[PDB]
C-alpha cells in the first residue's frame, strides 16, 4: 500500500 | 474501435507541483485554490497511522510550496477537507476552465491525466472498478493526478488519485477529498474486494458493434432478467438491474434491439465462447466503454 | 504499477487546431506560427476526387478561395503553396500557442499520439503504432482530414502524422508533415490495398519485459536461442524478422530485468509454439505490439 | 474505393 | 493596381 505514488 | 481519452488541455493548465518539507506530488489549481492528497504533509513513518489533524496544526503555510511551471505561488491559507488539502493562493488561475465536482459512480469512466510532480507525463482512459479501484498506472509522485469528463465546455473532475494498493491497483477520491471503497489514506492491511465484469458496459459494446455493422452475435430468442442474472454470475458478470436496462434505451432505441433480446444474445457469447471469431476486433468482451462512451465516440462528438 | 496505453497530453497540439474549407469541402488542419498545413485534397469537389490533378485544380484557387477559422474567429489567406500532398496556407495572423516543434517522419513500428478532430474542433486522443504496412488501424478517423500524429519529448512536440484517407480495408493511410505518403498510397478515391502486415516483434519483447518489471515471470523457460533459429520459428507466426539491431536496442531493459535478449526470445518462442493457455499477461489474452521498448522504458520508470 | 477527408 | 489575390 504505497501512499506518494 | 479503441478506448479514447477526453483532450487533455483543460485540464493541464490546472496542474501544480506542490511541495511540503521532502515529500512532493501534484496539485489541481483552481481559481485561488489548489487541491492535493492531504498525506502530502507526511514522511512515510507518519502513514503508519498518522494524526493528520494534528500533523497539520504544526504547519503554516509557509510550509507549502506550490509550484506551477518556474514561477512559485504564494500560499495564503491552508485546511483540510476530508481526505483533501485545500491550500488558498493569492493568485487566480488565469487558464481556470469552467468546471464541476461530481462523485463517479461504479463501472463508470473517466480520462486520467498522469503527473508527476507538476509535469502533466501522458492521458489515458479507465473505469471505476466494481470494487471501487482502478487498473491505471501511476508511477512515483503522481499523486495528486485527477480523472475528469468533458461535456462541451465544463469539466467534470471526479477522481484524485492518493493510494496504491498491493494488487497494483490504485485507490483514491473525489473532489471532496472522500475515497471510493473502504480504503483510507494510512498504511494498512487493506486490499482490493474480488472484482466482477461491468455487465452494463459489455451491453453498450455489443450494442456498438451491432451499430458498426458487427452482428453474428445476435439470435432469434430473448431472456428474463432474472434468467440471464443466473447465467451471468456464473461468469462473474455484474448483475443486471432494471435502471441499468433502462440506461440502455437509447443504444435499444437507436439499434431497434430490446435490452432482454441481446442479454439473450450475451448469455450465448458466455455459454458458448465467440468460437474463434471477433467482435470489433477484440476476441474477448470488453467492459470499459459505458453506454454514453458509445454515444459519443459513435455518434462523433 | 499497472500498464495503461497511454497517449501523450494534446494540449499543445489543441492549440493548434483550425479548420479550412474550399467550396463544400472542409477539414482540419495545423496552425503553427503564421501557416496552415492540411490535406490538399480539401480542394477537391466529391467528383474530382476521382482522378484529380492537384497541379491543374490548385491553378485555379486563390487565397480567398480558402477559409481557414480559430474556433469561430477567421483567419485571413495570404498565400498558398503546394508541397507533395499537403498545402502550405500562410495567413495573417500568427498562433500565440505555437509550441516548441520539429516535423519528423516516423519508422514503421513506431508509435505515436493521435488529436482527432471535427471542424477543427478536438474530439479525443490515443495512442497507436505505425504498422509495418504503413497504415494506422485507427478505426476512429471518420470525417477527421487533418487530425495529427505526435510525439512529445519534454517540450517540444514532433509531428508525424497527418491524415488523410479511409483505405477500404478498414484501416487508414496519411502523410508526414511533409506531404509524403506512408505506404505506397496516392490522394485518390481509387480501390488500393493495405499491403501484408506482420506483428512487431521489437515491441512483443519489450511488452514482455514490461510484464517482468512489473513482477509477472510465468512464460519465461530455461531455454535460450540464436537470433537465426529465433527468426524461423517467429516467421512462421508472421513476426517481422528480429535483426541484431532490434537486439541491441532491447539493451536497457535487458540489463534492467537481468534476462538475456536472446533468452527472452526463447520466451516469445514457447508463446507462439503453444499459445498462453487461458493464461494472461500484463491483463492481456493476446501479444501486445504497440508498445515500444522506448514506451516501456518510460512508463514503466518515469 | 478509398475514402477521404 | 491591386489583384485580389
Amino acid at each position: 500500500n504505497s501512499t506518494l505514488q | 474501435f479503441r478506448k479514447m481519452a477526453f483532450p487533455s488541455g483543460k485540464v493541464e493548465g490546472c496542474m501544480v507541483q506542490v511541495t511540503c518539507g521532502t515529500t512532493t506530488l501534484n496539485g489541481l489549481w483552481l481559481d485561488d485554490t489548489v487541491y492535493c492528497p492531504r498525506h502530502v504533509i507526511c514522511t512515510a513513518e507518519d502513514m503508519l497511522n498518522p494524526n493528520y489533524e494534528d500533523l497539520l496544526i504544526r504547519k503554516s503555510n509557509h510550509s507549502f510550496l506550490v509550484q506551477a511551471g518556474n514561477v512559485q505561488l504564494r500560499v495564503i491559507g491552508h485546511s483540510m477537507q476530508n481526505c483533501l488539502l485545500r491550500l488558498k493562493v493569492d493568485t487566480s488561475n488565469p487558464k481556470t476552465p469552467k468546471y464541476k465536482f461530481v462523485r463517479i459512480q461504479p463501472g463508470q469512466t473517466f480520462s486520467v491525466l498522469a503527473c508527476y510532480n507538476g509535469s502533466p507525463s501522458g492521458v489515458y482512459q479507465c473505469a471505476m472498478r466494481p470494487n471501487h479501484t482502478i487498473k491505471g498506472s501511476f508511477l512515483n509522485g503522481s499523486c495528486g493526478s485527477v480523472g475528469f469528463n468533458i461535456d462541451y465546455d465544463c469539466v467534470s473532475f471526479c477522481y484524485m488519485h492518493h493510494m496504491e494498493l498491493p494488487t497494483g491497483v490504485h485507490a483514491g477520491t473525489d473532489l471532496e477529498g472522500k475515497f471510493y471503497g473502504p480504503f483510507v489514506d494510512r498504511q494498512t492491511a487493506q486490499a482490493a474486494g474480488t472484482d466482477t465484469t461491468i455487465t452494463l458496459n459489455v451491453l453498450a459494446w455489443l450494442y456498438a458493434a451491432v451499430i458498426n455493422g458487427d452482428r453474428w452475435f445476435l439470435n432469434r430468442f430473448t431472456t428474463t432478467l432474472n434468467d440471464f442474472n443466473l447465467v451471468a454470475m456464473k461468469y462473474n458478470y455484474e448483475p443486471l438491474t432494471q435502471d441499468h436496462v433502462d440506461i440502455l434505451g437509447p443504444l435499444s432505441a437507436q439499434t431497434g434491439i430490446a435490452v432482454l433480446d441481446m442479454c439473450a444474445a450475451l448469455k450465448e457469447l458466455l455459454q458458448n465462447g465467440m468460437n474463434g471469431r471477433t467482435i470489433l476486433g477484440s476476441t474477448i468482451l470488453e467492459d470499459e466503454f459505458t453506454p454514453f462512451d458509445v454515444v459519443r465516440q459513435c455518434s462523433g462528438v
